[PDB]
């Protein structure tokens, strides 16, 4: 049995060999043990206020709205000690894993973010980590590859499949099914089986609080609409979970359209695919009329996955949350009009939480209405990807 | 299920384990795999453990993904197998069929009718291994409903409680966990012999040892400790991938290992 | 005349042409007065904090100095926007461009990253940037030649004399006496011709009043020293500047020592060159005998220039400021030491500084210390130098 | 000093300016140096206004920049011009000599005994490009010490507080600045009457117009505007850059040029 539901509404659940139930229930109780233990809760606070530099700044942009009734503010999560929001949760993993008494990590990446925030983690908290990463996006997200291996973390391709997110997130599991007495599987989203989605959630519900705290002072009222990408889900749980009761707040999540949902090369399950079960969890998969895990597809590493995290499928399935899809295109026009309108290099995946910002702001332009953008990470890893594409238009 | 009871009934009065390979399905093409099949149980199988070609088998090691690429490779799509399945079904009316299935496969186009299926072709058991006895209800229920034996794994790592379940929920056969891990012939399996007592304290159904299996010795080992037999996936597999340009001694490279395993098992 | 003492003791002054004195003696007064105009400095403050991200952390080491009596903080201007210090003051002088009511901006750089904080506040603020860049620091700092081009800047490849800093100072010098009615020079240090050195310290001392700040409420007491990295000198500046009248902290600064002070191929004039006037300036400087100006060399371009702010130059002098060098691989094995052991990638530059606080905790390690390391910037920039390098050793 | 006195009681008898070259010294190398300044001189030059190449000559364009390096490339040192110096004043004992420094080769090894040396070899006048009125006090100091003219800058930017500082510390000749930026016949140079009249009502020293003199219309154009002369230091470089492996004619190209522009003059 748990201690906490496994599900939310029809989807989350366990859905891991036998052998893997009672790790999940260890860390579960972990969990739930050091959610109470006020020692455990200010050695956390410490780290990500003294180590990752938490509060992140909330910033407000005032070139890219001109001419327009939205205000438009970013959490600029994008600043934290990495370069993206994956460092906050992955210091209470870290934690959690020192609480059972473990000593190993095994992390799966695709924008390598994760990777990078696995390993500094263990880096500064002394444990021993290995990451999976598909070969793909070895290529495409490669300053993160050497900023892993210079942290003394051991960094695996991986070429099966796609070569991409979902392969590593295969061979983590693998790996953690017949390492798990002395490792601890960090995985990196609000995905995977329980108690995972939840970890995940609470270890970012600090990027909402943060900016509820911060938009109150600022502004006097919370915001009309907070607006995250969604891999797996965790930016995007993070931001949310703290409007949840709100319900004035509407809450947007945002999938990597690719190349277009009709072309089917795109990364949005949550939308354009079907329940299925898979890395542990009932949720919407995108998969073949016969029940196989289709290949996903994006511009962006971070984005080209699958799945989605339960707690996504049953904020949508009750209406609580909408969904919505951005190309390729359009995250990519997002990201330059940051870079010149407002000197932020953004992660391509946050570009398309900022690429439906400015379509909510520009097809409704006197409409009155103030905007969160999680802005889930930095652009660095994304530089040369973006040059090798503009240069080849112009 | 009543046929594993047949089986096990009968392999006891001749004082021996069972002997249970698997393969996947159209590995590596359905017209070869027919006859890798029919040469394991002229070999001398005692049942047979069947995987459906699956696109993340997270439970499986690097033999038994190639296996399932192969078979991709081959086109052997899931409603493919199961035309393979009644075809066995047809050819051998008495030795049991267990499918490996991953949670997705079943789930698919309704978990009844997944079983409906099974009972259809005469599947005998489903043992689903990404679904924990936890997430078993509604795939144990139309197991039942069927008449197909739902296998629950027993693991090493098995307190009081999994055992009474597994013992209470399980048909035809309790799968013996040999180790951690994935499937593979690379790591060899701790002495099970505890789990096994209490597993037929609890009445449950008869206990096979699978996981790492490879040589004679592993096999004549768990009937030793007073299991009922033993499942080889990989190393029968590795034979398959071995030949891929020799079918003929494929099979016959077949044939020598099984009852080379069987034999281990009187 | 003007209204500020241009020399510090012997050092400094305004040796420029006579046509770029008004140009000087504007931005002087500008200074001035939006010192004491409350409306700048709370703008200023919301840039710092609210787009900037300060204040930054500081950061405890527990792992490096494990076994000694050494506890060694590390203020994380690595965690600004940008990736280093130079953001701080480049919004300051952006805002005073601005109050004069230009409308372009020029600037040199060599790490690239003043370049990057030039282009990123010029992108806010609506200003057109240029920057002048040494194509040798183009090859070896190429991350931040895109980022710079990504935000709208212009960059200027310079390929005279050595292709290093001092290259691109002297076009941006050459540029600006012939543009300086519409475009402001943002000078990227702490030296060049009065105002710059006063004006960088001022605009960059929230270094060190944030780090006393912290220090007091961590520690309750100053720390025993605080150590920096000294290019032109404004990160050491910034962090020194507020400790110059508590008598007991040690300032100590660090000079590229590059491959050895006894092979003429290092950027350490303040104690081995010798007083000349260039760059608008009378200050310590590497040159021949007969009074040309030398090559510089360090392995980090943000270090490679051949002089030295003239307030350091004057706390040498009277003894309230003690320097030091550090060659190419004691910072190395710096970089190395932190990435491992506190997963924290440095910038090349700043590793200088953390090397020479590892030498004086190793060097005597049962002595009591406190001390702060100025993190002057991250190293993403700096990793696949560092590749190539570990690479053709193993 | 005398020596620029003595020049323009001349020149202005013979209702004339005066046409100023400058080359910097060395360049191409010391021996072709020395016979492009005889060719200036016997061309028709007036005065001469002489560089010594600095490694960061941060008043100058690339074609002086370039002139520059070529000197360093010959080896061509400040010891080396300073023995060059001597030998033009002893070939042209009248001819005005001024020098073009940047701060750093004066401050070098001493304010003073740098223009002790410049006294010692015969120059009449130091231009210190990177020192403004601000900072002259030991350079003008030093200069008066040893007799020789110090030059100051009129900017077109001047206020009158710059022109009656110049006016009264000047010697020789007051420098008027064609336009704001570094030398260059590229950039051509705003009228500059008016700066000429306040520089004569304080006694400034006479007033040569230079940066950006290319044709012989800019020199009368300003001897027309009532100053003394102009000077021409790029657009005669690059004569000299034109032909580096051309001396005869680099020589006759010269001479062509410089009474083409002093004839402009008269
Ligand atoms: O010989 P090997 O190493 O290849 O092992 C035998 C594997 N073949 S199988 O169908 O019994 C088999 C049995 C259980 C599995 O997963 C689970 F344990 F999680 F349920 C997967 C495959
Ligand atoms: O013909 P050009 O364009 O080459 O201009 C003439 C330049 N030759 S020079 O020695 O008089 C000369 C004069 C003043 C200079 O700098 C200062 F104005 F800042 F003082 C530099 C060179
Ligand atoms: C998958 C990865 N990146 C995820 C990511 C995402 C998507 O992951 P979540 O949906 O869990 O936030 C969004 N933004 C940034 C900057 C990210 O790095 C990874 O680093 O492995
Ligand atoms: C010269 C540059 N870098 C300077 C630098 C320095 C040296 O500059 P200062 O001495 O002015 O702080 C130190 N640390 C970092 C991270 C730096 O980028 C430049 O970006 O142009
Ligand atoms: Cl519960
Ligand atoms: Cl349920
Ligand atoms: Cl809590
Ligand atoms: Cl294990
Ligand atoms: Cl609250
Ligand atoms: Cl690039
Ligand atoms: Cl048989
Ligand atoms: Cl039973
Ligand atoms: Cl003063
Ligand atoms: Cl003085
Ligand atoms: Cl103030
Ligand atoms: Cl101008
Ligand atoms: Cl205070
Ligand atoms: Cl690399
Ligand atoms: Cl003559
Ligand atoms: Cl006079
Ligand atoms: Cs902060
Ligand atoms: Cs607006
Ligand atoms: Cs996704
Ligand atoms: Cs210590
Ligand atoms: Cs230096």
């Amino acid at each position: 049995t748990t201690l906490l539901n496994p599900y939310f509404g029809e989807f989350g659940g366990m859905y891991v060999p036998q052998i893997l139930m009672p790790a999940l229930n260890q860390l579960e109780e972990a969990f739930v043990s050091a959610q109470k233990d006020p020692e455990f809760q200010a050695q956390f606070a410490d780290l990500l206020k003294n180590y990752a530099g938490r509060p992140t700044a909330l910033t407000k942009c005032q070139n890219i709205t001109a001419g327009t009734r939205t205000t438009l503010y970013l959490k600029r999560e994008d600043l934290l000690h990495g370069g993206a929001h994956k460092t906050n949760q992955v210091l209470g993993q870290a934690l959690l894993a020192k609480r059972m008494g473990k000593s190993e990590i095994i992390a799966e990446t695709g924008a390598g973010q994760h990777g990078v925030a696995s390993a500094l983690a263990s880096a500064l908290l002394g444990l021993k980590c290995r990451i999976y990463m598909g070969a793909k996006d070895v290529e495409r997200q490669s300053p993160n590859v050497f900023r892993m291996r210079l942290m003394g973390a051991e960094v695996i391709p991986v070429h099966s499949g796609s070569a991409t997110l979902t392969d590593a997130c295969n061979e983590a599991l693998r790996d953690w099914s017949g390492s798990y007495e002395t490792a601890h599987y960090m995985l990196g989203t609000a995905a995977g089986p329980h108690p995972y989605p939840t970890i995940v959630r609470e270890f970012q519900r600090m990027i909402g609080e943060e900016t509820k705290a911060q938009i109150l002072d600022k502004e006097g009222r919370l915001p009309d609409a907070v607006i995250a990408c969604v891999g797996g889900g965790s930016n995007a749980i993070g931001m949310f979970a703290d409007f949840i009761n709100d319900t004035s707040v509407g809450l947007i999540g945002v999938e990597p359209g690719g190349h277009g949902i009709e072309t089917g090369e795109h990364g949005a399950p949550l939308k354009h695919g079907r329940v299925g079960i898979y890395f542990g969890m009932k949720a919407p998969m995108m998969q073949t009329a016969d029940g196989q895990i289709e290949e996903s597809y994006s511009i962006s590493a971070g984005l080209d996955f699958p799945s989605v995290g339960p707690q996504h499928a049953y904020l949508n399935s009750i209406g609580r949350a909408d969904y919505v899809s951005i190309t390729d295109d359009e995250a990519l026009e997002a990201f330059k009009t940051l870079c010149r309108h407002e000197g932020i290099i953004p992660a391509l995946e946050s570009s398309h939480a900022l690429a439906h910002a400015l379509k909510m702001m520009r097809e409704q332009p006197e409409k009155e209405q103030l905007l969160v953008v999680n802005l889930s990470g930095r652009g660095d890893k994304d530089i040369f990807t973006v040059h090798d594409i503009l240069k080849a238009r112009g | 299920m009543e046929r594993y009871e047949n089986l096990f009934a009968q392999l006891n009065d001749r004082r021996e384990g069972a002997f249970v390979p698997f393969v996947t399905l159209g590995d590596p093409g359905i017209e070869q795999s027919l006859k890798i099949i029919d040469t394991l149980i002229d070999a001398g199988a005692d049942a047979l453990e069947l995987g459906v070609p699956f696109s993340d088998p997270l439970a499986d090691g690097p033999t038994i993904q190639n296996a399932n690429l192969r078979a991709f490779a081959a086109g052997v799509t899931p409603a493919q197998c199961f035309e393979m399945l009644a075809l066995i079904r047809e050819k051998h009316p008495t030795i049991p069929i267990g499918l490996l299935m991953y949670a997705n496969l079943v789930f698919n186009n309704g978990i009844d009718a997944f079983y409906a299926r099974c009972e259809q072709v005469g599947v005998d058991s489903v043992l689903v291994a990404d679904v924990p006895v936890e997430e078993s209800a509604p795939f144990r229920q139309a197991a039942l409903r069927h008449n197909i034996a739902p296998i629950f794994i027993c693991p090493p790592n098995a307190d009081d409680d999994l055992l009474r379940q597994v013992a209470s929920y399980g048909r035809g056969y309790t799968y013996l966990l040999s180790r951690s891990g994935v499937t593979g012939a690379e790591n060899r399996g701790l002495p099970l012999h505890h789990l096994i007592e209490k597993l037929k304290e609890y009445h449950a159904a008869p206990a096979l040892q699978g996981f790492g299996i490879s040589s004679p010795e592993q096999v004549s080992a768990a009937v030793r400790a007073g299991a009922a037999g033993a499942i080889s996936g990989s190393a029968i597999v590795k034979i398959i991938e071995k030949n891929l340009a020799s079918p003929k001694q494929m099979l016959a490279e077949l044939r020598s290992f099984v009852s080379a395993m069987k034999a281990a098992s009187r």
